[PDB]
C-alpha cells in the first residue's frame, strides 16, 4: 500500500526530459500525485526556473495511491537513463516512505530486462507560484531555428535583445567582433511556420548562457514558444509529445 | 545586482 | 621469406584496434601453420591470445618460423593509413629489422608500402590447459559491449551470474545498483545460448571487459566460459581463419 | 550610399574559404577593387604564402567605385559565417563612412535575415610579385585522396618527399616508426600528370595539412613542380576563381 | 588482487 | 637556415 508505479512506452522522453534539466538544475523535488508528475526548481542563481509537467495520461500505466515527493540528484538519474536504448519501455516505481527509486527498462522485442535502484536523497524547497499572464507578445517558431539563433548570438556577445513588431521578432547581440541582427517574419505560406501574436510591441534584454541551457529541451519537441511582456520574465516553452510540458523563466537583465 | 525570478513572482 | 597476402585487409585493421588499448607490444610468432600471439596485460590481470590459421590467407608462405617483437601502438598508425577494402600484404625476411606491409586499393591505382621497425622482445608465456567450462554463454557482440559500457556507469565491477534460465550483469556505486538480466532464447546471431554444467557467480573488473569489447567488429557473437576461482574467457571469432581469446582473472 | 557591395548567392563558397584560411593565417588585407577580391599573405614563418582570387564576375550582384584594402582578423570573420546557413546568400557590403565590413545573410524562401557589422583594424602587410613561369611537372588529382596521403604520411614524419614522373607520382616520408611511399599512377576522378622533366623535392607535412582545408572547395587539386621553386597547390572555385598556397621546399 | 598467473603459470 | 617563400618572390609592395 501507498506505492508510486509508472509505465512509459516511450522511454526517450524521460531521456530527453532529464538531459534537458540536468545542466541547469543539480537535484530537485519530484512532486507525484493522481494527475501527474509535476516539477519546480529555480537555479542556484535564482535567475531562472524550469517548471515540468507530465499528465498521468501519457503513461501507458498509472498507480499513485498517495502525493508524495522525491529528492533527486537530476546528474545521478541522468546517468541510470543513459543504460535505457532510446525505445525502451521506462517503468518508474516507488514505495512512499522509501529512500530509493526503482527504474525498470524493458527492451522491445528482447528478452533482455534492466533494473536499477536509485539513491533519494531529502530536499529543502522553496515553493514559488506563478500566476496568470497576459503576455504583450507571442512567438511561435520551429526550436532548431531558436537554438541556432542562441549558439550564433553567443559568439557575438553575453547579452540578447529580443524585439517583438508587426514585420516579426529580432535577436540582436553586440561584443568585441562587432554587431549581429537576426530578423525572422511571419511566415505566409506546419511545423516550420513562425507565428507572431502581439498586442504591444516589446523589447527585453536576456543572458544568452541560460538561453543555450534552456534549448538542451530541443529534441522534446519540433517547435518553441516565446512569451514576453515589459518587466517580467521570458517563458520558453517545449510541448512534450500529448503528455505536458517543459517550460523555462528567465528574469530580464538590467 | 541581478533582477531575479523572485523579483517578479515571490516565494509563497 | 614470410609473405601473406589478405584480401579482407580490413580484418588486420580490426585485429590492431582490439589489441592496442590492451597491450603495447607484443611477440608475432610466424610459421607455416600462421600467425599466433599471445601476452598479458602489463599488470597481468587479463591475457590475450590470436590465431590467424595460413588457410585464412589468399597467400601465404613462410620458410621459416619467425618471432617479430612489434610496438602494437606504431601498428596500429601504420594500418589507419590503409582503406577498408584495400588489400593488405605482410612481408618480411629471416634476419631483418623490419616487417613490410603493402595497401593496394582494389579500384584505384593507389599503392602503400610501409617498413615498420621491429623491436627485441622477452615474453612471459603461459600454458593454459584446455578445460570444460561450468557455464559457456553464447550472445550477441553489441550486447555484449553495451552491458559492459552501461554498468560502468554505475560501478567499477560486475558480478556475472549465470544458470540454466540466462544470464544476469550486477553492478553497484555510489549512484545505487543496476542488474540486467538476458533470458535465453528458444528463437540466429541474436541468440542468447547457454551450456550449463553448475551455475557459477563471478565479480570482474568492468575496465579490461571494456578493453576486450573493442574486438566487436570482428564479429556479431561473443562466447563468455566461465568456472569457479578461474579465468573469463571472452571470445571473438574471426571469419573463418581464427580468433581472439581474452582471459581475465576475477576480482577480490 | 554603398561604395562595395558584392551579392553571392553560393554563400557556402565564402564559408569555405574563411575554413581555408584562419588556421594558417591569423589576420589579412582583403584587397577589393572593381574586378574583384583579392587576398594575399604569408603565414608567420614566412615558408608559405596563399592568394585567393575571387572575381567581380563570378558575384551574382557586384559594385565597387574604389580601392579598399580593409584589415580583417579572419578568426573573428570565421566566426561571423558560421552564423550563415550553407544555403544562404550572403552579401558584403562597406559604406565609405564606416570601418566596418557588413555581412547580410539571406536564407532563401524562409524568412530569416541576418545582419553582422564586424569591426576591421589597420595592417601595413608587405605584397610578394610571383613570377609567371612553367614548371616541370603538374599533377592534377582528386582533392579528397590528397588530403588523405597528406594526413596518412604526417603519422609516418614530418617531411614529404615528393617523386613525379612520366607514369606516376610518389610519396615518401621517414620516422621513428619507419618509412613508407604511396605511389599513384596516371589514370574528377582521375590523376593525371603533365611532365617536361622529372623533378624530386621535399616540403614540411605541418604547412601540406593546412592546405588541405581548402579540400571541400574543388573536387579536384593542382600540384605544380619544378626544382628550387616553391610548390603550388591550388583549388579551383568554380565560377569564381581559385585558392592557391605556395610552399618553399625544405633543406636537409 | 588475482592475476592470471595464479591460474596458469609461467612457462617460458 | 630555414628556405622562405622570400628567396624566390620579390617584394614589389
Amino acid at each position: 500500500p501507498h506505492m508510486f508505479e509508472a509505465r512509459l512506452v516511450q522511454g526517450s522522453i524521460l531521456k530527453k526530459v532529464l538531459e534537458a534539466l540536468k545542466d541547469l538544475i543539480n537535484e530537485a523535488c519530484w512532486d507525484i500525485s493522481s494527475s501527474g508528475v509535476n516539477l519546480q526548481s529555480m537555479d542556484s542563481s535564482h535567475v531562472s526556473l524550469v517548471q515540468l509537467t507530465l499528465r498521468s495520461e501519457g503513461f501507458d500505466t498509472y498507480r499513485c495511491d498517495r502525493n508524495l515527493a522525491m529528492g533527486v540528484n537530476l546528474t545521478s538519474m541522468s546517468k541510470i537513463l543513459k543504460c535505457a536504448g532510446n525505445e525502451d519501455i521506462i517503468t518508474l516505481r516507488a514505495e512512499d516512505n522509501a529512500d530509493t527509486l526503482a527504474l525498470v527498462f524493458e527492451a522491445p522485442n528482447q528478452e533482455k530486462v534492466s533494473d536499477y535502484e536509485m539513491k533519494l536523497m531529502d530536499l529543502d524547497v522553496e515553493q514559488l507560484g506563478i500566476p496568470e499572464q497576459e503576455y504583450s507578445c507571442v512567438v511561435k517558431m520551429p526550436s532548431g531555428e531558436f537554438a541556432r539563433i542562441c549558439r550564433d548570438l553567443s559568439h557575438i556577445g553575453d547579452a540578447v535583445v529580443i524585439s517583438c513588431a508587426k514585420d516579426g521578432v529580432k535577436f540582436s547581440a553586440s561584443g568585441e567582433l562587432g554587431n549581429g541582427n537576426i530578423k525572422l517574419s511571419q511566415t505566409s505560406n506546419e511545423e516550420e511556420a513562425v507565428t507572431i501574436e502581439m498586442n504591444e510591441p516589446v523589447q527585453l534584454t536576456f543572458a544568452l548562457r541560460y538561453l543555450n541551457f534552456f534549448t538542451k529541451a530541443t529534441p522534446l519537441s519540433s517547435t518553441v514558444t516565446l512569451s514576453m511582456s515589459a518587466d517580467v520574465p521570458l517563458v520558453v516553452e517545449y510541448k512534450i509529445a500529448d503528455m505536458g510540458h517543459l517550460k523555462y523563466y528567465l528574469a530580464p537583465k538590467i | 545586482r541581478k533582477r531575479l525570478i523572485t523579483d517578479s513572482y515571490p516565494v509563497v
